[PDB]
């Protein structure tokens, strides 16, 4: 059958909160005064080596390896940038007003002016990171979102006749880490209007995510072109798979 | 595709 | 404070429900090519934008924003307020995208101009998952007017909007245990519409770009209102 | 300056 279906609503978060990669640091330097370029090297550079992390983080959410090799190529490729701006966001719940790339590396807005375009991007991450903050977000709640946007990101955009059953099976998972939030707010101590208010306020921020990472990936386009950046052959293949 | 190896590693 | 708050949920959806905007019609005696069906499309969207601007006043709660702020919302959603109301209006027609009552669009159609295809395949998407998890119009007013007040919300540089918003879900829930859902189904078919909403608003962003390349292209001379709105994303 | 100011107190 499927591992992820026969999981109950505890041990899915026990099988995320295990799955959780890493904080990777920055080769940030603070004695020098990084621009616009060498500040841009950092993050894509650390983004890079989150990727790495990140495909091998796919593998352990339940139901991810009960898909074909090409879904799972399709979710990453159009949810990557979505995953890293929600890690990024949830480091940044404690630091208002800055963005913690790397536990070396704590940008602040003004900071975000080097690079040109990073401004308003910086603006809706620094947002959505006092939202969670109000809201004051759980990381059990944060790895239910975070997978929630691998599966959901790109299940519109596969199909034919036979691939449509890989579609059902994936609602079956975004419906059991449904009933996972939900219980995790009743062991809060939430009412029933209280858990469905909060359910929706979660699944409403996804859909500025989703806005930061369209804007976001323009962005990265455009610096490709630019040829500002440094090397990274992953990215390429996953900035060029929206393009 | 680097994203094909890396989710077939190991 | 709002009126909007004090409303019943069965009094929440009457409001929306006749402050519906009214499906318009597309220019008739029209095959298409690149600048004809882009003409016809710009002067359709030019119209609805209007009765849209009046659908968002008769909205409960967004008439107690500040101008500024019912700048913002629309300026940012006005591409996704159309897009969810043609995936509304084309539900009942598989593989076809109504546009307007005589203008009925397949897949080809589509391909008569660059990138459109994209985008018509999406939108056909979402109106396959609307008509399989039979979306009905109670439900798709409360989704369209949440997509008026969430997309910009985050973008103030509020408490009252997530009030509003709060009260929608409220309103979407009774709607649900109303039809007879179980408490669990009501959670999961709640998660299920409001993802979709992450999609309507990738539609948005990937036409939202295409609509500013055919400014720059000049393939069909569009309005000055239009052009407010696309400017509006820079 | 903008048509939707117009078009929103009429
Ligand atoms: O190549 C890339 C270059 C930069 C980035 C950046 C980010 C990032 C990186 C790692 C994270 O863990 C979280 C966010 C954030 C969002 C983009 S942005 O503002 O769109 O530019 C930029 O700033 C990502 C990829
Ligand atoms: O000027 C414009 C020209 C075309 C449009 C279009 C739409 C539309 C128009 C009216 C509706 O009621 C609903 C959707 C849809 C989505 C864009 S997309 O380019 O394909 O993206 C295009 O097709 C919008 C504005």
């Amino acid at each position: 059958n499927s591992l992820a279906l026969s999981l109950t609503a505890d041990q899915m978060v026990s099988a995320l909160l295990d799955a959780e990669p890493p904080i990777l640091y920055s080769e940030y330097d603070p004695t020098r005064p990084f621009s616009e370029a060498s500040m841009m090297g950092l993050l894509t550079n650390l983004a890079d080596r989150e990727l790495v992390h990140m495909i091998n983080w796919a593998k352990r959410v339940p139901g991810f390896v009960d898909l074909t090799l090409h879904d799972q190529v399709h979710l990453l490729e159009c949810a990557w940038l979505e995953i890293l701006m929600i890690g990024l966001v949830w480091r940044s719940m404690e630091h208002p007003g800055k963005l913690l790339f790397a536990p070396n590396l704590l940008l602040d807005r003004n900071q975000g002016k080097c690079v040109e375009g990073m401004v308003e991007i910086f603006d809706m991450l620094l947002a959505t990171s006092s939202r969670f903050r109000m809201m004051n977000l759980q990381g059990e709640e944060f790895v239910c979102l975070k997978s929630i946007i691998l599966l959901n990101s790109g299940v519109y955009t596969f199909s034919t006749l036979k691939s449509l059953e890989e579609k059902d099976h994936i609602h079956r998972v975004l419906d059991k880490i449904t009933d996972t939030l939900i219980h995790l707010m009743a062991k809060a101590g939430l009412t029933l209007q209280q858990q469905h208010q909060r359910l929706a306020q979660l699944l409403l921020i996804l859909s500025h995510i989703r806005h930061m990472s369209n804007k976001g990936m323009e962005h990265l386009y455009s610096m490709k072109c630019k040829n500002v950046v440094p090397l990274s052959d992953l990215l390429l293949e996953m900035l060029d798979a929206h393009r | 595709k680097i994203l094909h190896r890396l989710l077939q590693d190991s």
